[PDB]
């Protein structure tokens, strides 16, 4: 579950998936359309009453 | 199979620095390989 | 028609096929590719009835 955005990450042709510093995927390469979709978790935060 | 092409000057063929080898061809073979040999090309002389 | 390898020098590795129809040496004495005492063929057939 996330927001898919355009990416400026120059993926190599063999590379499909992505990851970040803590080995959490930051992007995916779609098979049907060969484009890179950056994955960002949806907005959240803590509620204090 | 991983490969890389790196231009080198007139110095030691195995040069310094890093040239990472990109994954080129991942062949689905499933056979036993224990020995290998290099193939060369030779031209006919015609003389 | 269905045969299994009863005898081999070492255990196989994962996803490996062995089709070599060579003799096995079960004793100290070399067998030299000829059957005889303590020299048996590795492939034996199943008795399916
Ligand atoms: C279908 O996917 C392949 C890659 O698996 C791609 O080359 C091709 O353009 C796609 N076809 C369509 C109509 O999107
Ligand atoms: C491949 O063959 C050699 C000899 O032909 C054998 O010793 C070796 O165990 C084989 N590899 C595997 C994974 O069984």
């Amino acid at each position: 579950t996330g927001v898919l955005t355009e990416s400026n990450k120059k993926f190599l042709p063999f590379q499909q998936f992505g990851r970040d510093i803590a080995d959490t995927t930051d992007a995916v390469r779609d098979p049907q359309t060969l484009e890179i979709l950056d994955i960002t978790p949806c907005s959240f935060g803590g509620v204090s009453v | 199979i991983y490969s890389k092409h790196t231009p080198i000057n007139l110095e030691r063929d195995l040069p310094q620095g890093f040239s990472a080898l990109e994954p080129l061809v991942d062949l689905p073979i499933g056979i036993n390989i224990t020995r290998f040999q290099t193939l060369l090309a030779l031209h006919r002389s015609y003389l | 028609n269905y045969l299994y390898r009863l005898f081999r020098k070492s255990k196989l590795k994962p996803f490996e096929r062995d089709i070599s129809t060579e003799i096995y040496q079960a004793g100290n004495k070399p067998c030299n590719g000829v059957a005889g005492p303590n020299c048996y063929s590795p492939l034996q057939s199943y008795g399916f009835r």
